[PDB]
RNA sequence: UGGGUGGUGGCC
């Protein structure tokens, strides 16, 4: 899976502008661990943007 | 007076404590010799001429407050507290976080706690000057109000100010160091630092190795999380994974990684991971008088009560914690904190002083426009209405213990199992 | 770990109605307005304005839990006056009051800035 | 059954605080205004930091936290910028954020004070409060230590975080004399007179008023410097009125759909 | 692959390869600290 | 370790008063007069300067890890 | 040679003896450290009386 | 000469001198040196 | 020796027969929460999202269980395993193929713990019968067990750092056995001394003594504000 | 739910002002303590002149201690009763005691009037040293302040010797707490 | 430990100025662990010749 | 690579 193991930037929503690394993903959404907080959240793949 | 005058110049004069012992002014006394001496608690009182009690004194105590240990000499007004409270404070005085050593950024210690903004007490004892407490403090002076606000702080619980915490109040960072070296169990058993692959490595977990670089060591500044590879380590038989994982529910950041050699010349590395701990709910806070408690809820600034001026308490503690434990020293410290803050000088709470009492502090507080007993009129934070009872409020030294809730939460549902008796493991 | 994100206090998510109305059945002409993502800042003024209306027989608000952001306002009026129109009249009165207040404050600021 | 007519009197106005008085109003409205001063007044503050190099003795998160608390002059931009959760732009655009740059290196022997004057922004209308008495200290650097970073400032209000609170201290007080007896003094004579007390030195409190209501709410709103102290009050009233308008719109929609 | 390190005391950027005795090419100091990462780090100022 | 940017309780800006406070202290000024010479009125702000210990100066003595 | 005796910090026979605080800071050992503990395999051990 | 009723100031000078000469862990260092 | 393996405490009989370590358990600090009924316990999301409860699929609940299976294991109100009636179990944490997400009537769903579930909640020094009551779950944001204050007196809890265990019954019969026997409201009166074990304490007691004095008068606004908090109120305002 | 929300209007607290007497009860307490000291001195004097008739079934030392303890307990009870009589209707200790929420009248007495007399093993402070309790005292002294009678109150602070005797009295509670847990669990285990 | 004896645990009169009357663990080792007072000093010994 | 031993500490 391409999305697994990628540094991603959230493109829209309240979490817009934040960064993280995708841990697990599906055909609909994905799980991103935030670099700034001690928590892993779930975000939609459409609002995602791979950086680097 | 000559001895004192020479002592006051001891950086110019070579006159020191040894020269004081030499002149036969002080005399070391052990217990058996103590059995036969006559001791005077203080000269200017117990040696004047009255109806002769003993009139045969052979020694005199230097200062009565010198009989307390290191930990119990930081309690302010300890002679005003119930006896077990001092013991509890001494117990919990060794678990408060603070700058534990000046050069803490070099040492690769395990489980290092350090607080962002430690402060010296607004009301100290003369004894903690020689403990260097005013250089490595542990705690923050906080505006504490003793009132039942919402019922969220009843059974030894406290309410904290969310806005104050957002402003860094009691924020702390938590270090943790890892160690791993490669040792030769045999010519056929050799361990190396090397990034495992999905092609040749047989035994592996569900943690990918992209975080670490080709060296097998994760570089500093890389976000980590539970069950993530840290030191890529393989063994030879062919190649099985022996890599170390950051333990579950840590989610820190690799602070620094040092690489060196042991006596045998093997490669060696210690990795430090840092984590910031905001004072969330369930954390343990304690006063200097054995008043331990856990946060019950965090209200924002506009929800807390306020005075005529916009002063909102940082912590609110229940009134029911005082009467049973009779920690009147806590109340006296809170009352004198107001005087110290307004007057601008650091108050003194040496145990047996006799120059400081409640009446003097009350008059000094009245000389600044506050109620002489330290009470204030608060307004309700939600409806803005006055409160029919005046609330006792003032600065107080609190200290945040190391028993964080995030280190104690734990749950299980069909996890690992023992080998001898197939029951769940422990820990 | 279990810390909620900071914006849960004031942001509505998908499918969350801002205000919901349910007819109370115990007594006639009573309704329960459940407003999401609000706090005392709004409920207190709404309730206070509702008490000035002489056609209202009951008006109070409560927050079921400080860790959840929603308040319930209960209104009971006389038979010839629906609670909903009382609520909307209170809203209009509050808005008019605030507009007048800001206008007079601007006038006072202009007066002060030029002696 | 209708809202009464409040009046405003301003007794003192500087560029740090405003001291006014409000007449003929219910206590709940006054308290809610006091509340909106604290929480729901939008303001600009930096909320996104990327650190390139940090040789200082303070870890990166500590630097970011200290940076976030620096007040920024947002007087005419706060009402023009859109909330980042609402801007349809990709990543960050000048319409919804401001970019800051910091690059300080200590090569001289003496210590180097990294202050807010070293924060360089691309928007002249949004700068930290050192426009024209030292600056906010961030770190101190020894020889050989450097700190390079890049930050973004966006729009928020105090209900989200305390770095978006615009007011330093808001003082609120009604009925300086205890005429309404909301508070009950055990021994009245022990209590100092209030600042706004219209009472002679003999008596301690006003005689009881059986039929009275809270009026004449005194205020003293002090700004942390990011907004002019009157702009705080104006923005608070505007925000409260807008919140009520939105509630009314949703209420009408729900009523006409039942 | 070069795996640049930093000496413990002289702080001189020196390169060491895999399976090589850890030593600063000068001053013989045996403590090496890894350099900071290159991937992006983003901290919110809350 | 270093002076907080903002007063914890009220929110006043205090992180710029530290150097001025020290300078006033290196004169005839007492703390009770130095504090309100700086405009610190509420005791919540006063205690922020009054009871703060500055460990950054000691930390600056150790040689940096890099050069 | 007979053996190696572990040395207790800030003793007469420890390298951190008589040094000025400036030297201690230059050696990455703060002057506030009391000493009085042994270092065994990199762990600080204290002898309880 | 006698030190009357200013003894509070003089009482802690000897304590300060004592802790300047002998540290807080002097017993350990003395025992190991011996 | 063999005798040492089962001699005394931590032996066979006393360490692995009369006492074991069980699955489906949780433990966290406790903090007060005066807004929960005395038979409620507030659990955090991370604990709730980790402890499952098997549920039998049924035409009356197949749709909701299907939606939960669709949600998965990441999103909280989801499932963790789906068990076929033949004994085989399909994991849900490893992005399974959409064919396996289909569930029949006789299947089992290992869903997460939602509101209304029944748990056992004890404090380790288990002295008497009233230290092992059962509560109803209510999920709340932060990471701590929240319980009402009138319930502290039986448990002898103190909110000063104490911790309590949480056991989740894993079968319908066990759930009905707990609900009908050891709910908190059924344990108000102890059989030890035929008197209540739960009473009004702390601020509530002090303020109810102050509240019922002869000279406590309330205007209509405060009376409405107080009546807003009566759950059993009949909506009639008494004559003043 | 109802009471915790009316409390927001009423409020409740505790402070230094709730632990103060009217400076006229202080004189009464001081007079009571002075009279108690005089009475124990008189008993001691009558004892050393062999003018003490032994109490039925008690030795001379036993009856001496009995009169001493009776006088001290009378002093403590009288001072406590005066302190209770002194409290106002707005005091917070009284409000939290009369409702039974926390504390008891003895706590009020110890905070305001007098801490009382310390004991170990049900007896006054033993002669740990040779025929005296502390080096600061004199041999064969059976007076009140030399055997653990704390004259002051928690508000007024404790003198050094009274502080040490209070610490001795406190240690017994910790020891009892340590042993009671170890015994009761075993008893219940055997019963079940 | 695990001894019902209380005499070794009690605070003796002789512990005045030598041992802290307050600081002590409250677990199973209450009274058996002690800390020196601030002025206390331990003798090092000398030859009696 | 797991077992074993000891110490410290938390709540009663
Ligand atoms: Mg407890
Ligand atoms: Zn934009
Ligand atoms: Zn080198
Ligand atoms: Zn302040």
């Amino acid at each position: 899976n391409e999305l697994i193991g990628q540094t991603v930037r959230i493109s829209q929503g309240p979490y817009k502008g934040y960064i993280g690394v995708v841990k697990d993903a599906t055909e609909s959404t994905a799980r991103v661990e935030l670099h700034s907080t001690c928590q892993t959240i779930s975000v939609d793949r459409q609002r995602l943007t791979t950086v680097g | 007076k000559r001895h004192i005058d020479q002592l006051k110049e001891r950086e110019y004069n070579n006159y020191s404590w040894q020269d004081l012992v030499a002149s036969g002014v002080v005399e070391y006394i052990d217990t058996l010799e103590e059995e036969t001496v006559m001791l005077a608690m203080t000269p200017d009182d117990l040696q004047e001429k009255e109806v002769a009690y003993c009139s045969t004194y052979t020694h005199c105590e230097i200062h009565p407050s010198m009989i307390l240990g290191v930990c119990a000499s930081i309690i302010p007004f300890p002679d005003h507290n119930q006896s077990p409270r001092n013991t509890y404070q001494s117990a919990m005085g060794k678990q408060a976080m603070g700058v534990y050593i000046t050069n803490f950024h070099v040492r690769m210690d395990t489980l290092a706690h350090v607080l962002y903004y430690p402060q010296k007490p607004l009301v100290t004892t003369r004894s903690m000057e020689y403990l260097r407490f005013r250089e490595l403090p542990a705690g923050i002076n906080s505006i504490v109000a003793i009132a039942s606000y919402t019922g969220y702080n009843q059974e030894d619980s406290v309410i904290m100010n969310r806005s104050a915490v957002d402003r860094g109040f009691f924020r702390s960072v938590f270090y943790r160091s890892y160690k791993e070296q490669e040792s030769k169990k045999g010519f056929d058993q050799e361990e190396v630092f090397e990034k495992p692959t999905r092609e040749t490595c047989q035994g592996m977990r569900h943690a990918i190795y992209d975080k670490l670089d080709d060296d097998g060591l994760i570089a500093p500044g890389v976000r980590v999380s539970g069950d993530d590879v840290i030191i890529g380590k393989t063994v030879t038989l062919t190649k099985r994974d022996c890599s170390t994982f950051l333990r579950t529910s840590e989610t820190g950041i690799v602070d620094q990684v040092m690489v060196t050699l042991n006596q045998e010349g093997y490669k060696f590395c210690k990795i430090r991971v840092r984590s910031v701990r905001i004072p969330q709910i369930g954390d343990k806070f304690a006063s200097r008088h054995g008043q331990k408690g856990t946060c019950g809820i965090q209200y924002r600034q506009e929800d807390m009560p306020f005075t005529c001026e916009g002063i909102t308490p940082d912590i609110i503690i229940n009134p029911h914690a005082i009467p049973s434990r009779m920690t009147i020293g806590h109340l006296i410290e809170c009352l004198q904190g107001k005087v110290s803050a307004n007057k601008g000088e650091i108050g003194d709470a040496t145990p047996f002083n006799d120059a400081v009492n409640v009446q003097k502090i009350s008059n000094l507080l009245s000389d600044y426009g506050y109620h002489l007993r330290g009470n204030e009129v608060l307004y309700n934070g939600f409806t803005g209405r006055k409160i029919t009872s005046q609330i006792f409020i003032g600065p107080t030294y609190y200290q945040r213990l190391k028993h964080m809730v995030d280190d104690k939460i734990h749950s299980r549902a069909r996890g690992p199992i023992q080998i001898l008796n197939r029951q769940p493991m422990e820990g | 770990m279990n810390a909620p994100p900071a914006f849960e206090s004031f942001l509505l998510f998908e499918g969350e109605k801002k205000i919901t109305i349910n007819k109370d059945t115990k007594v006639p002409n009573a309704c329960l307005f459940t407003i999401n993502k609000e706090d005392h800042t709004l409920g207190n003024i709404i309730k206070s304005q509702l008490l000035k209306d002489p056609q209202v027989l009951f008006a109070g608000y409560k927050v079921p839990h400080p860790l959840e952001h929603k308040i319930i306002i209960r209104v009971q009026t006389t038979p010839d006056y629906s609670p909903q129109e009382a609520f909307t009249n209170a809203i209009t009165d509050l808005i008019s009051e605030l507009s007048l207040l800001e206008e007079r404050f601007r006038v006072a600021i202009k007066d002060k800035q030029e002696g | 059954p209708y809202a009464n007519q409040p009046t405003v009197r301003i007794t003192e106005l500087t560029d740090e605080n405003v001291k006014f008085i409000i007449e003929n109003t219910d206590l709940a409205v006054a308290n809610s205004i006091r509340r909106v001063f604290i929480a729901e007044v939008p303001i600009i503050a930096i909320d996104w930091v990327q650190i390139d190099a940090n040789s200082s003795v303070l870890h990166d998160e500590f630097i970011a936290h200290r940076l976030g608390l620096i007040p920024l002059t947002s007087d005419d931009i706060v009402d023009k910028l859109q909330y980042s959760r609402d801007c349809t732009c990709e990543e960050f655009c000048p319409e919804c954020s401001v970019e800051f740059t910091l690059d300080v290196r200590c090569n001289e022997d003496q210590t180097r004070h990294v202050t807010s004057r070293d924060l360089i922004s691309n928007s002249p209308r949004v700068i930290p409060v050192t426009s024209r008495q030292d600056d906010i200290l961030i770190v101190k650097l020894r020889k050989g230590q450097e700190l390079r970073l890049r930050a973004y400032a966006k729009k928020g209000f105090g209900k989200e975080h305390a770095k978006w609170n615009p007011t330093a201290g808001v003082a609120f007080e009604y009925d300086p004399d205890n005429a309404l007896r909301h508070t009950v003094y055990p021994k009245p004579e022990e209590w100092p007179k209030s600042e706004y007390s219209e009472l002679d030195e003999d008596e301690s409190q006003a005689p009881y008023d059986p039929n009275g209501k809270p009026e004449r709410f005194y205020y003293n709103v002090e700004s942390c410097g990011s907004l002019r102290p009157e702009t705080i009050v104006l923005s608070a009233l505007s925000g409260l009125k807008k919140k009520l308008s939105d509630l009314q719109t949703q209420l009408s929609h729900e009523i006409q759909s039942d | 692959q070069p795996m640049i390190y930093i000496c413990g005391e002289c702080h001189t950027e020196n390169e060491i390869k895999s399976r090589d005795p850890i030593r600063c090419r000068e001053c013989g100091y045996r403590i090496m600290y890894k350099k900071r990462t290159k991937r992006l780090v983003v901290f919110d100022a809350r | 370790m270093i002076i907080p940017v903002r007063c914890f309780t009220c929110g006043k800006i205090v992180g710029n008063k530290w150097e001025a406070y020290l300078g006033l202290l290196q004169a005839e000024y007492t703390e009770g007069d130095a504090l309100d010479a700086l405009g610190l009125k509420r005791y919540c702000c006063r205690r922020m300067l009054l009871a703060h210990v500055d460990l950054i100066e000691k930390l600056l003595n150790y040689a940096p890890l890099e050069k | 040679f007979i053996g190696k005796i572990p040395i207790m910090l800030r003793s007469t026979y420890c390298l951190l003896n008589g040094l000025t605080d400036r030297d201690l800071c230059e050696l990455n050992e703060c002057p506030l450290d009391p000493g009085g503990y042994f270092i065994i395999n990199g762990s600080e051990k204290v002898l309880i009386a | 000469e006698i030190t009357p009723d200013l003894w509070q100031e003089a009482c802690w000078i000897v304590i300060s001198s004592y802790f300047d000469e002998k540290g807080l862990v002097r017993q350990q260092l003395d025992s190991f040196d011996e | 020796s063999l005798k040492q393996r089962l001699k005394g405490k931590e032996g066979r009989v006393r360490g692995n027969l009369m006492g074991k370590r069980v699955d489906f358990s949780a433990r966290t600090v406790i903090t007060p929460d005066p807004n929960l009924s005395i038979d409620q316990v507030g659990v955090p999301r991370s604990i709730a999202a980790n402890m499952t409860f098997a549920e039998i699929v049924t035409p009356f609940n197949i749709d909701r269980l299907q939606e939960l299976v669709r949600r998965g294991n990441s999103q909280y109100p989801g499932a963790k395993y789906i068990i076929r009636d033949n004994g085989d179990r399909i994991d849900l944490r490893f992005h399974p193929k959409p064919s396996d997400l289909h569930l029949q009537t006789g299947y089992k769903v290992e869903r997460h713990m939602c509101d209304g579930d029944i748990v056992i909640f004890n404090r380790q020094p288990t002295l008497h019968k009233m230290s092992m009551m059962g509560h109803r779950v209510r999920i709340l944001p932060w990471s701590t067990f929240r319980l009402n204050l009138s319930v502290t007196t039986p448990y002898n809890a103190d909110f000063d750092g104490d911790e309590m265990n949480l056991h989740l019954p894993q079968s319908l019969e066990t759930r009905a056995e707990i609900q009908e026997l050891a709910m908190v409201p059924r344990m108000i009166v102890t059989p030890q001394s035929n008197r209540p074990v739960m009473g009004i304490v702390q601020d509530t007691l002090t303020a109810v003594r102050k509240f019922t004095k002869r000279d406590v008068f309330l205007e209509r606004g405060e009376v409405m504000n107080l009546l807003m908090f009566l759950s059993t109120w009949d909506g009639k305002v008494p004559q003043p | 739910t109802v009471i915790n929300n009316w409390l927001l209007i009423e409020g409740h607290t505790i402070g230094i002002g709730d632990s103060i007497a009217d400076s006229k009860t202080y004189q009464d307490i001081q007079n009571t303590i002075k009279k108690a000291k005089q009475d124990v001195i008189e008993v001691i004097e009558k004892a050393h002149n062999n003018e003490l008739e032994p109490t039925p079934g008690n030795t001379l030392r036993q009856t001496f201690e009995n009169q001493v303890n009776r006088i001290l307990n009378d002093a403590r009870d009288k001072t406590g009763s005066s302190a209770q009589k002194s409290l106002s209707e707005y005091n917070n200790f009284k409000s939290m005691v009369v409702s039974g929420a926390k504390g008891s009248k003895i706590n009020i007495s110890q905070v305001i009037a007098v801490v009382g007399q310390q004991n170990v093993e049900g007896k006054r402070i033993p002669f740990g040293f040779k025929h005296r309790t502390l080096p600061h005292f004199i041999k064969d002294d059976y007076g009140p302040e030399s055997r653990g009678f704390v004259e002051n109150s928690y508000l007024a602070g404790l003198t050094p010797t009274e502080f040490f005797f209070h610490a001795m009295g406190g240690r017994e509670g910790l020891i009892d707490t340590a042993v009671k847990t170890a015994e009761t669990g075993y008893i219940q285990r055997r019963l079940i | 430990r695990d001894g019902k004896l209380a005499k070794p645990r009690q605070l003796h009169n002789t512990l005045w100025g030598m041992v802290c009357p307050a600081e002590t663990p409250e677990g199973h080792a209450v009274g058996l662990v002690k800390n020196l007072a601030l002025m206390a000093y331990i003798s090092v010994g000398s030859q009696p010749s």
